[PDB]
């Protein structure tokens, strides 16, 4: 994190009491390249450039050596041209900026265009920068002709506008919130056990001053409450310079007022400013460094000093700026059929005919109708069917987000005498609320890993954009004019009536319609259970019926809606008519709504505004990845809850940079690529001067995939000595100096990467080759008062799952700390940035437990060394600490591969596991070192001390298990990436026991219990 | 036949019951152990509209049902009456039962070993996929690249075209040869260009059908697949 989770165990207070390559083949140029460069004479020169030449250097020569050639008069000076050639994205570019390096020009084939600035928008032609960070050029949107695509561009714009608009409303301190965000936990109440580290309820915090033109320190140490807003910090420390005996105090008092809005505090080492009236504590700097045993260090530092360097003034609309005949969808008589005719092709060996038919289902998430399969009819071939499919369903019983889903597949039950290939699927809805009709033809995507269903309803909507692929081409239903859903007008009129037609009560046969109630309606009981629960057909019914008494609880909201009869007009209208002025439910619960059981526009539109209003900036960066993840899952390109994370992303930078690597990360994933390129699109054109710095990050992680891809793969599999002779040849190099040298950190973008250390970074030893990176820290204060910077740059392992687990725990952690109560995880940082790409924080100081050993009580002698004394005691308070969230948390989301490489130890007495990837079931830990190392030496367990681990366990286990749900959601929230742990409800069932979930609160304490005071017991690989 | 019958399964929890009725009929049905217990209570699954739908068979002082007037009493009473009459929208009776039916050590190293191929094919296939789409690409920037030249022989004719007659005359020709030198290696170098991209469509059509091969064995591979996991289990 900041300093490295190295807790300084002494502060009782009294101090003074695609694939990358530069060049289409090869992963390198040649020290020295043949560039052709093509002239406007009309003649080609063929001239020899060094690799890291420049392009104001290439042109120079070009130039020179040019006129010893034929018609050379027919010249333009020189510097009138500007280079042109094709990048290995197929287009033709014009390389504007002349500083870019040859071997950093995407170029495809050595040659270069001489051309002329007709385009002359040099400025607008300059969102190839725009594309550049994107990865994918800005136009192959400008091409698409699908009115959905240009319609989004186009509106998207608003939120821009809006965006911008609110960042530079109130001149230039917005500004600066915006591109400094305040770091601030959500609650500013402080937990008990952090108020008796300040037992006093205050902190010393030095706050230092630069004075000479070449940088002189002053201190000034000060202290005060721990809840203490800036302004006031600020002002503790004008009082104390200024105090004087010629200086009275009214004198004092007033100068103090009127000097203490002049200046700004800025945590010390990185880019992290006090910027709001919030309680100092509050700021996770300072709640941090009571955590660790640290003086809180702050800078003063004039405002105006600030506010000089931030120039984002900019913001362009771009050059893509520039009613018929409909029945109302209910009008429609009769049933929707749907006309399968042909696939073109299919790879099946055609020795093998267990034939081939068009498997289809009309469906909500969840299916509202029984699906059919159309005759297998058609032996290959020719794949044919030309037959309309009959679903019971009236088409005024569509619901709004309705769609169709289909497969061509093939199953068995052929052994003995008893009774896939490719799947697509369809809105039976524009995003213009038009019900289709017609031509249809879609290109179906290949059929995942795994996952033999038969029909898969969770992979997105759309044709394929690969056009190499099966296609089933498609007819819908042509009413006497264009269908269009019901206006919200209409919808109201209808759920209005068909309950002033339900006073007609009358007993009847039934029992899902049936309106008081008394006492026994004790069913907020099932308000009260995880989403996952499973609702019987006894309670569904139950809810459909008390549903105008649920307004008076809230949250049984995703329980109810799960009740709704999707596939009946009226109870979906009378439904939508609920959630219209639905009392407004905690975010942790909105969320749940936009997985995909909830896909209603009514209802995500409403989770969305519960998010708008409740949701805190601090919880967004939190949940940020379940959020991008479940864009996808969206049914059209322009919804409310893009235009709800786009504005956010544009109006906290700190939000912004993780919105962005989010969604860069999946750009290679084409299921979902332009609807992210469509989106990061808007964000860049958005988002001011930062941009340049993105670009400098990925400018410098292509560098680095490059690199590792000739470590491994392009041989470099030579002796490990070898491999670094090239690495650092290659760093040396002046190209990789520039792209790597001073760029904002990938992981922090509050922490800035000066000069690297090349001789501090090396190739680890895995497979894949994990470049182990040391840059400076280039802050003033940086190497007092802060840190020298250590990333791993890994190339090969996927590291989402990973993200994840990290994201859990830093919240489970989150959950103890806040309950009062204080197991100390490091949820470590941890970043994918794309196709198996990553960079992971080196937690400096820690070794892994199987390092240590290079003993059975050792481990407990090595934490006594390191730790002398009396210092000594707060270690073993740390290690049973951390040792705890671990167990419970490693146990609870099931993590196997628990050996002692997987570990680490830290000095400070902390422990923490690394390396996760293998998720939920896909016993528990305590081995006899750790068990050694709680109770401090013994090896009588029967301890005093190992008594009190058990409470910490027990009150841990049972915290997470109330705050399940968050849990379920976070996880529920992630199957619809690639993730290869997480495609079902059924994945996740694993959590659901672990917490026991079914049984009661005391059960479960049992059953904990029942897996605690277990496991007991070479070391590399076990055996007898 | 009662606590024990052909739908009584008990031990397994939603997860297991949910994959077993895969794509069935309309009434197909069985029984569970519930999740909270007051010593013991029952789930009844059945098939009806594409899903599977959760009821709960209630105990309560000794005797059994779906709702409030509870008389069927033996467990097995109440199934045999089957769902017509508890509520209208569950018209079907309850159809297809379920039922069940390292010594076997041979007859599942099958399935270790051709799904170890199925987990090498579909690597085959990933990298394949993206391959060509590559080899896609590039063939897309060749063209763009031979557009360039071509075009270069129009900055030339044009520009030497109206010099081949200036030159000619000046009394110094001479230079007007040296010219044609530039030419013929510009014409020479579009063909390479053009063979280069050739070669490449001819490598990118080998490529693709062999993706095709990679795709027919794995369709052929999956359903025996299913058999085995099957023939395992029970």
């Amino acid at each position: 994190s900041y300093y490295h989770h190295h807790h300084h165990h002494d502060y009782d207070i009294p101090t003074t009491e695609p694939s990358s390559g530069e060049l289409w083949g090869i992963h390198l140029m040649p020290p020295r390249i043949l560039v052709e460069c093509l002239l406007p004479n009309g003649m080609i020169v063929t001239l020899e450039c060094l690799r890291e030449a420049t392009l104001i250097t290439i042109k120079h020569e070009l130039f020179k050596e040019a006129r010893k050639y034929p018609l050379h008069q027919l010249l333009q000076d020189e510097s009138s041209y500007i280079f042109v050639s094709v990048t290995q994205e197929a287009e033709r570019e014009e390389f504007f900026d002349e500083t870019r390096r040859l071997c950093d020009l995407r170029l495809f084939q050595p040659f270069l265009k001489v051309i002329e600035p007709v385009g002359n928008r040099e400025e607008k032609i300059l969102n190839r920068e725009i594309g550049f960070a994107i990865g994918m050029p800005v136009c192959e949107f400008d091409m698409v002709k699908d009115p959905e695509v240009q319609d989004f561009r186009r509106n998207i714009l608003n939120v821009c506008k809006e965006a911008v608009d609110l960042r530079d409303l109130n001149s230039p301190h917005s500004r600066a919130m915006y591109v400094y965000p305040p770091n601030v936990e959500s609650s500013p109440e402080l937990p008990k056990h952090i108020y008796n580290k300040l037992d006093k309820g205050q902190i010393i915090v030095v706050i230092w001053v630069i004075v000479s033109p070449n940088n002189d320190k002053q201190k000034y140490t000060l202290k005060i409450n721990h809840d203490c807003v800036p302004e006031q910090v600020i002002a503790e420390a004008i009082r104390k310079k200024t105090r004087s005996m010629l200086l009275s105090s009214e004198q004092l008092k007033l100068c103090v007022l009127e000097y203490q809005g002049k200046y700004i505090l800025k945590v010390c080492g990185c880019d992290e400013y006090f910027l709001e009236k919030y309680p100092l504590s509050q700021y996770k700097y300072i709640r941090s460094c009571i955590m660790l045993g640290r003086m809180p260090n702050l800078m003063l530092m004039a405002k105006e000093s600030l506010y000089s360097q931030l120039p984002m003034d900019c913001f362009t609309m771009p050059s893509y700026s520039r009613e018929t005949s409909t029945k109302s969808l209910w009008v429609i008589n009769s049933a929707l059929r749907i006309k399968i005719l042909c696939a073109t092709y299919v790879n099946v060996n055609i020795r093998d005919i267990d034939k081939i038919y068009v498997r289809t289902g009309i469906y909500h998430g969840g299916e509202p109708l029984c699906d059919n399969v159309n005759t297998q009819r058609v032996p290959c071939s020719n794949p044919r069917w030309n037959e309309w499919l009959n679903y019971d369903i009236y088409i005024p019983d569509l619901p709004r987000a309705a769609r169709l889903c289909l497969s061509i597949c093939s199953v068995k039950g052929r052994k003995g005498a008893k009774e896939p290939l490719a799947w697509g699927n369809i809105n039976l809805f524009d995003y213009t609320d038009t019900l289709v009709s017609g031509k249809m033809a879609l290109n179906l995507w290949p059929v995942p890993h795994g996952l033999e269903d038969l029909l898969n309803p969770i992979g997105v909507t759309g044709s394929n954009p690969n056009k190499e692929t099966p296609c089933l081409e498609l007819e819908f239903d042509w009413f006497s004019s264009v269908v269009k859903f019901p206006d919200m007008s209409v919808i109201e009129e209808h759920a209005n009536w068909s309950v002033s037609r339900e006073a007609g009560f009358s007993y009847s046969h039934a029992g899902l319609s049936n309106r008081r109630e008394n006492d026994k309606e004790q069913l907020k009981a099932i308000s009260t259970r995880d989403p996952l629960s499973e609702i019987t057909e006894q309670e569904k019914d139950f809810l459909w019926s008390h549903r105008h008494y649920c307004v008076t609880i809230p949250e049984i909201l995703p329980k109810l809606l799960l009740s709704v009869k999707w596939n009946s007009r009226d109870e979906v209208a009378q439904m939508y008519c609920l959630v219209k002025d639905w009392p407004p439910i905690k975010p942790e619960q909105a969320m749940e709504l936009l997985d995909c059981n909830y896909p209603d526009p009514m209802v995500r539109g409403f989770a969305v505004r519960c998010l708008e209003k409740y949701l805190t900036d601090d919880k967004l960066s939190q949940y940020l990845i379940q959020l991008v993840q479940v864009l996808k899952y969206e049914q059209y390109l322009d919804n409310l809850l893009v235009r709800f994370l786009l504005k956010k992303a544009l109006t906290n930078q700190r939000i912004g940079h993780f919105f962005f690597w989010h969604l860069k990360s999946e750009m290679h994933n084409k299921t979902v690529s332009q609807r992210f390129g469509l989106l990061l699109e808007s964000y860049c054109r958005a988002c001011g001067m930062y941009l340049k710095h993105l670009n400098r990050q990925v400018e410098a992680m292509e560098k680095l995939i490059n690199l590792t891809d000739i470590l491994k793969q392009e041989k470099k599999d030579e002796t490990q000595k070898v491999q670094m002779k090239f690495l650092v040849e290659q760093m040396r190099r002046p190209d990789f100096m520039d792209a790597l040298q001073g760029f904002l950190s990938p992981l922090n973008p509050a922490h800035q990467l000066g000069n690297l250390r090349l001789e501090e970074c090396r190739i680890m030893s895995s497979a894949k080759r994990p470049l182990w990176l040391n840059w400076e820290n280039p802050d003033i204060m940086s190497e007092l008062l802060f840190q020298n910077n250590e990333i791993i740059f890994k190339n090969g392992d996927d590291l989402r799952q990973d993200m994840l687990t990290l994201q859990i725990i830093r919240i489970m952690e989150n959950i103890w700390q806040n309950q009062g109560l204080d197991l100390r995880m490091l949820p470590y940082g941890c970043l994918s940035i794309g196709d198996c790409v990553g960079l992971i924080e080196v937690v400096r100081n820690s070794h892994t437990i199987m390092q240590i050993q290079c003993n059975s009580h050792t481990l407990h002698q090595w934490l006594k060394d390191k730790n002398k004394g009396e210092i000594y005691d707060a270690a073993i308070d740390l290690f049973t600490r951390s040792c705890a969230g671990y167990c419970v948390a490693t146990f609870i989301l099931g993590i196997g591969d628990r050996h002692n490489s997987n570990i680490m130890v830290k000095d400070d007495g902390q422990l923490f596991h690394i390396d996760f990837g293998h998720f939920l079931d896909h016993p528990f830990v305590l081995t006899q070192d750790f068990l050694i190392v709680i109770s401090k030496g013994a090896q009588e367990t029967k301890t005093r001390e190992f008594e009190r681990f058990q409470e910490m366990c027990y009150k841990a286990y049972l915290a997470i298990r109330q705050h399940a749900n968050l849990f379920i959601n976070l996880f529920s929230m992630m199957l619809g990436s690639g993730m290869p742990e997480l495609q079902s409800f059924d994945d996740i069932a694993y959590i659901r026991k672990t917490l026991a979930l079914d049984k009661t609160e005391q059960e479960a304490l049992e059953y904990f219990m029942k897996q605690m005071n277990d496991a007991r017991h070479d070391w590399i690989f076990h055996t007898i | 036949s009662l606590q024990n019958a052909e739908w009584y399964w008990g031990d397994i929890s939603r997860e297991e019951v949910n994959e077993k009725l895969r794509d069935t009929a309309d009434g197909t049905f069985l029984v569970r152990d519930a999740s909270t217990k007051m010593h013991g209570d029952y789930t009844l699954t059945l098939r009806k509209g594409g899903n599977n739908k959760l009821i709960k068979i209630f105990h309560r002082d000794g005797k059994y049902g779906f709702s409030d007037p509870l008389t069927f009493s033996s467990v097995v009473e109440l199934i045999n009456h089957y769902l017509a009459q508890y509520n209208p929208k569950l018209d079907v009776k309850l159809l297809y039962p379920v039922s069940k039916y390292k010594k076997l050590h041979e007859y599942n190293t099958q399935f270790q070993e051709k799904s170890r191929e199925y987990d090498r094919l579909y690597e085959e296939y990933t990298r394949t996929s993206q391959e060509i789409q590559m080899k896609r690409t590039a063939i897309e920037a060749f063209n763009e690249t031979i557009k360039i030249f071509e075009e270069q022989c129009q900055t030339q004719e044009r520009y030497s075209k109206e010099y081949i007659e200036k030159f000619k005359r000046e009394g110094n020709e001479k230079e007007i040869q040296r010219i044609m030198h530039n030419y013929d290696k510009l014409k020479s170098r579009i063909s390479e260009i053009i063979d280069s991209r050739r070669r490449l469509e001819e490598d990118l059509k080998k490529q693709a059908a062999e993706y095709r091969e990679i795709d027919k064995r794995m369709n052929s591979i999956k359903p025996d697949l299913i058999q085995l996991r099957k023939t395992r289990d029970q």
